[PDB]
């Protein structure tokens, strides 16, 4: 065989390395990665604490579905030397404060953030579940000051109806691959408890869409 | 404020601009010679046989 | 009067470029057309190592140029058997955002950093059969971007906090901290006597360090885009920066000016990963387009190409003795050329 | 890091035992064990080995099929389940603790061993010295010669050290040909022509009193060397 | 000698020997292309749902060629063959054909697969599995359709009447092993769309696209399927209590011929309809031109 005995042991070593390597591996696949890029102060923590150093690792069960989002707004450095190590995420968590849309504005530094990262060559496939939070003080919000502020082309009515669908059809008007990637959006609040189901039936349809282009059925 | 920043810009340029240099012929015939007297004991730039290879397969 | 200071820097940037032209007489490129041509160079993959799962971020050598560790985005940090494809040990890191690693000198120590912003310290010799912590070093506010061992005791650090670290491993303190640097730092090389070190950064721009002192000798500003990787030359006095204008060039530590500019049409994409053989003859550049160049670094003609990898060839080293070339791609491939 | 180990007795011949050694102190699962015995006034033996996950176990010729080595890793415990025991099996048996792997160090710490007293084609190695007299201070080399060419096709020559102090578990000096091991005192120095080899040690004091066993790695069954003992 | 059992001689398979022999050539250059586009990506390979489209087209070439040569040879050549390479050629063609339908049945359960485990689809079915799974299949295909000559000489039980010396029972047997696959295949579709429907039910339970999509792809694929396969079937139940006194055979002729239609369009159905295969398609075309 032309091995030494410490030679055939240290292969050996090497196989069962490799097993548990495979093992482990098997495990993450079996996990799902949720990429968390919030506009800074948009509602970020909210959604974390209603599904419950540099970055943070949440991780989180729902119908025995592992999840992993990962908060990077932390880091505080140049984004392009970093987000192609998010690249093959399953989704994108997009938070956006809705009560922001009177802070150059608040609102547009989100919009202009969703542009960046939705756009970006990295997340051309990679789906993106957008979240509108504090839909509670958009909606206190909207009667005291128009949205005029914030979209001088907006001429529609005023009622939170209208503006909320104005302002999501505003954000998912941004997305030019309007084909190979979805956004899915959310209206959350401080009091939901059904966005971790959201977020449980958007990942999974991803999930299910990305095994059926894989499979050829797309 | 940013004036510490201006400043010490400003101190580091004269440290920076006080170094001695030698010319670019020197420099160049000195990487030159480098690269020349160490040729043989690259076993990239000159191939070296199976038998003294470790990777080999 | 900030005016007047930022007047003051501008003439004495002036006057400094006016002291390279000066020094500019002739170029590398009218010195070295007389020496003979390196040849075409045919190398081919004798080792293909399969074991990581994710995408490939780092790799090092070991001093004996028989060992090796890889670092991939699943978590796990392989030490490889180069000679035959043998797993030594596999680390379960803390955090799977590894985006650096480095094989101490010594080779009873690796170290990984990402961007969990801690560089880990795995002690590889102890009486456990473990590769258990020895030490996880903070105070960085950025990513960590480049890791590299002055000794067992010593580790110098690249962060995107506009800054370099020198750490001691023993107490995990910052010894001496090295700022300057406006953009994120990339990627650091130690010189051979590691008296000294570079670091490129984000700002086109490659500084030389004093490491017993702190304090910033040379700035070498010569890219238009980001500065990705660095390596120094085999003599000391020289260094070649990847940048991301798909532009690799050799600056020169006694001119402080650039000496040789390694572009073609042909690229028009950056360069993750640069690092000389051995006699330093020789430039392995690794690129975006799933590719890896191989330049001469006296004469413009390339040497010859590398391929052989599915996605980007994320970094790759060379071994001490340069026999061989070890390219990492984010196809979770390492391939080693010889 | 310890490895105590149980066992023994007096067994009338023929009978079984079960021989046990719990780990302690280091990742049990990562290091193939083995088992040494040691009759009243001889060398050491080899018996059996269990790597790694159980892939591989070896046994000695002289207990093939007659004895059962085999290892419980969540329980940090080493088994050897014995049958028939002859009156030739009374020694004492060591619980080794082995790793394999490049640059690794086998057989880095032993046992303490138990006394079961039963009552009633391999590279052998030859120690010529079978024992020397010593001045405290002098230098002393150790030669032991072997059958056939430890050097295999690799470079590496498969050929280990062993010091027993009176009175005491043997511990490992010199893991292969020239490679002092942890905790080893740097005048332990080793070197051989691949066929006959040497130790030498420079200066020396009441601590290298005992016997040196040299033992070979290249195949099993593992080979050890007769008694080569240090008189003051 | 054998005339009295080839039907049509005459004025009518004038156009039968181009139309079938055309019909084969294009479905096996379609198949060549098809495989050698799988095998040469290198990308491909690694993914285990298109090694499954690969085998399926590899199984329809030989189909094609097989069934073309077997066809001009008997129905219009009418070569008489010694029975142990005239029914070699009945095993071989079932082999390819039974190897085809399975084939459907194994990328169908892959389909299915990504919808019932979604998160786990990728680690669940593997490439080392997905090969597994393929030789299984392929080695059942071989051995239930050459069994037929090498297992069962029709001596005790009368031998068929449509097909050349083919024992009855082992006509029955595996018009029923044919019966359960295309059972199982529409099975696992109607389970398919099933999923979709509850799964976009569920996602739009708080805030139809998926299951519309799906219901018309694998209407496509069942539909073709069927009005290609279901009429053979049919008619050879049918000869399984006839004595095909009416005049059926050049008939199930034609059935014959519009069955290998399935084998040209199982192509662009299956493969063709894929984004990445199209991709590749476009990127070899380019090196091609380079
Ligand atoms: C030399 C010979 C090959 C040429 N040859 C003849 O000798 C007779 N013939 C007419 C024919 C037509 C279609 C099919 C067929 C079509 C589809 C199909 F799937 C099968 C499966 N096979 C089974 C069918 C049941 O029973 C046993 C054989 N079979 C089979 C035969 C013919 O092509």
């Amino acid at each position: 065989c032309t091995l030494s005995a410490e030679d055939k042991a240290a292969v050996e070593r090497s196989k069962m390395i490799d097993r548990n390597l495979r093992e482990d591996g098997e495990k993450a696949a079996r996990e799902v990665k949720l990429l968390l890029l919030g506009a800074g102060e948009s509602g970020k923590s909210t959604i974390v604490k209603q599904m419950k150093t540099g970055i943070v690792e949440t991780h989180f069960t729902f119908k025995d579905l592992h999840f992993k989002m990962f908060d990077v707004g932390g880091q505080r450095s140049e984004r392009k030397k970093w987000i192609h190590c998010f690249e093959g995420v399953t989704a994108i968590i997009f938070c956006v404060a809705l009560s922001d849309y009177d802070l150059m504005n608040r609102m547009h530094e989100s919009m202009k953030l969703f542009d960046s990262i939705c756009n970006n060559k990295w997340f051309t496939d990679t789906s993106i579940i957008l979240f509108l939070n504090k839909k509670d003080l958009f909606e206190e919000k909207i009667k005291k000051s128009p949205l005029t502020i914030c979209y001088p082309e907006y001429a529609g009515s005023n009622t939170y109806e209208e503006a909320a669908a104005y302002i999501q059809c505003q954000f998912e008007d941004l997305n030019k691959r309007k084909d190979t990637k979805e956004i899915y959006t959310h209206f959350t609040c401080a009091t939901d408890t059904k966005n971790v189901q959201f977020v449980f039936d958007a990942v999974t349809d991803v999930i299910i869409k990305n095994n059926l282009k894989d499979c050829g059925l797309f | 404020a940013s004036i510490a920043q201006a400043r010490k810009l400003v101190e580091q340029l004269k440290m920076e601009a006080n170094i001695d240099r030698i010319k670019v012929s020197k420099a160049a015939a000195d990487l030159m010679a480098y690269c020349e007297a160490h040729a043989k004991e690259d076993p990239l730039l000159t191939p070296v046989p199976a038998s003294e290879n470790p990777f080999r397969e | 009067e900030l005016d007047q200071l930022r007047q003051e820097a501008e003439q004495l940037k002036n006057q400094i470029r006016d002291a390279r032209k000066a020094c500019a007489d002739a170029t590398l490129s009218q010195i070295t057309n007389n020496i003979d041509p390196v040849g075409r160079i045919q190398m081919r993959t004798r080792r293909t190592l399969r074991g990581h799962l994710a995408k490939i971020y780092a790799m090092h050598w070991g001093t004996d140029s028989r060992l090796l560790v890889s670092a991939s985005q699943d978590g796990k940090l392989i030490i490889w058997d180069s000679y035959t494809t043998n797993k030594v040990h596999a680390i379960p890191l803390r955090s799977s955002w590894v985006m650096t690693c480095a094989y101490a000198p010594s080779g009873n120590y690796v170290a990984c950093g990402g961007l969990d912003n801690i560089c880990s310290i795995y002690n590889l010799k102890t009486r456990e059969g473990n590769v258990r912590v020895s030490r996880e070093l903070a105070g960085h506010t950025g990513y960590l971007s480049c890791c590299r061992f002055l000794d067992d005791n010593q580790i110098v650090t690249s962060s995107g906090d506009t800054t370099c670290a020198l750490w001691d491993i023993e107490t995990g303190q910052q010894t001496t901290t090295f700022t300057g640097h406006t953009g994120d730092v990339m990627s650091l090389s130690l010189a051979p006597d590691t008296r000294l070190f570079v670091s490129g950064a984000c700002d086109a721009s490659a500084k030389l360090w004093d490491v017993r002192e702190g304090m910033c000798r040379q700035t070498f500003t010569g890219h238009e885009s980001d500065i990705n990787a660095i390596c120094f030359f085999p003599n000391g006095n020289a260094f070649a920066t990847g940048s991301d204008d798909a532009t690799c060039r050799l600056f020169d530590l006694r001119a402080d000016q650039e000496l040789m500019t390694y572009s073609h049409d042909n690229i028009i994409c950056g360069i993750t990963s640069v690092s000389f053989s051995k006699s330093g003859r020789l430039l392995l550049a690794g690129y975006d387009d799933f590719n890896c160049n191989v330049w001469d670094a006296l004469k413009a003609d390339r040497a010859g190409v590398l391929a052989g990898h599915d996605n980007r060839v994320s970094c790759l080293g060379v071994t001490d003795d340069g026999m061989a070339v070890a390219t990492g791609s984010w196809d979770s491939f390492l391939k080693i050329w010889n | 890091v310890q490895l105590v180990e149980s066992g023994g007795g007096l067994v009338q011949p023929g009978g079984s035992r079960k021989l046990s050694c719990s780990a302690s102190g280091f990742a049990f699962s990562s290091f193939g064990m083995h088992w040494v015995r040691q009759a009243p006034e001889k060398g050491l033996e080899w018996v059996a080995y269990i790597s790694s996950g159980s892939g591989t176990i070896y046994y000695a010729d002289t207990v093939k099929g007659r004895f059962t080595i085999s290892r419980d890793d969540p329980k940090n415990t080493l088994f050897l389940q014995m049958t028939s025991l002859r009156s030739e099996d009374t020694a004492m048996y060591y619980c080794v603790r082995s790793i394999y792997y490049y640059g690794s160090s086998p057989f880095d710490f032993w046992g303490q061993g138990t006394t079961l007293t039963v009552s009633s084609s391999d590279i052998v190695m030859t120690q010529a010295t079978s024992s020397v007299p010593v001045t405290p201070g002098e230098s002393v080399s150790i030669s032991c010669r072997s059958s056939k060419s430890l050097l295999h096709s690799n470079g590496n020559t498969y050929l280990y050290w062993f010091l027993q102090r009176p009175g005491q578990s043997p511990q490992l000096l010199i893991y292969r040909m020239s490679n002092l091991a942890s905790g080893v005192p740097d005048r332990f120095s080793g070197s051989g022509s691949g066929t006959a080899f040497t130790l030498t040690i420079s200066r020396l004091e009441a601590e290298d009193v005992g016997v040196y066993y040299c033992m070979q790695h290249l195949e099993y069954p593992l080979t050890f060397g007769a008694g080569t003992k240090l008189e003051l | 000698p054998m005339k009295d059992y080839m039907i049509l001689s005459g004025p009518q398979k004038t156009a039968v020997a181009v139309l079938c022999t055309l019909l084969g050539l294009l479905s096996a250059l379609e198949n060549v292309a098809v495989l050698y586009l799988i095998l040469s990506s290198h990308q491909l390979r690694r993914k285990p749902s298109y090694l499954f489209i690969g085998s399926l087209a590899g199984a329809d070439f030989l189909a094609s060629v097989v069934f073309a040569c077997s066809f001009v040879n008997f129905h219009v050549f009418h070569g008489v063959d010694s029975k142990a390479v005239f029914l070699l050629k009945i095993g071989s063609v079932t082999m390819t054909f039974t190897a085809s339908v399975g084939s459907l049945l194994l990328t169908a359960i892959d389909r299915y697969l990504c919808l019932r485990y979604p998160p786990s689809y990728k680690a669940l079915l593997t490439r080392g599995r997905a090969l597994v799974t393929l030789g299984i299949m392929w080695v059942l295909s071989a051995l239930v359709s050459y069994l037929p000559l090498m297992g069962w000489t029709c001596c005790p039980r009368p031998c068929s009447e449509l097909f050349p010396l083919i024992p009855n029972d082992y006509l029955l047997s595996w018009l029923l092993f044919i019966a359960f696959l295309f059972s199982g295949i529409i099975y696992t579709y109607g389970h398919v769309l099933w999923k979709a429907h509850q799964h976009v039910a569920s996602l739009s339970g708080h805030q139809m696209r998926l299951d519309v999509r799906l219901a018309k792809t694998l209407g496509l694929v069942l539909a073709v399927l069927l009005i290609c396969w279901f009429p053979v079937l049919a008619l050879m139940a049918h000869s399984l209590a006839t004595t095909l006194s009416d005049q059926v055979k050049k008939a199930f002729a034609f059935c014959s011929m519009l069955c290998l239609i399935n084998s040209m369009v199982n192509p662009v159905i299956y493969a063709l309809r894929s984004g990445e295969i199209r991709s590749s398609a476009h990127h070899c075309l380019a090196h091609w031109k380079k």
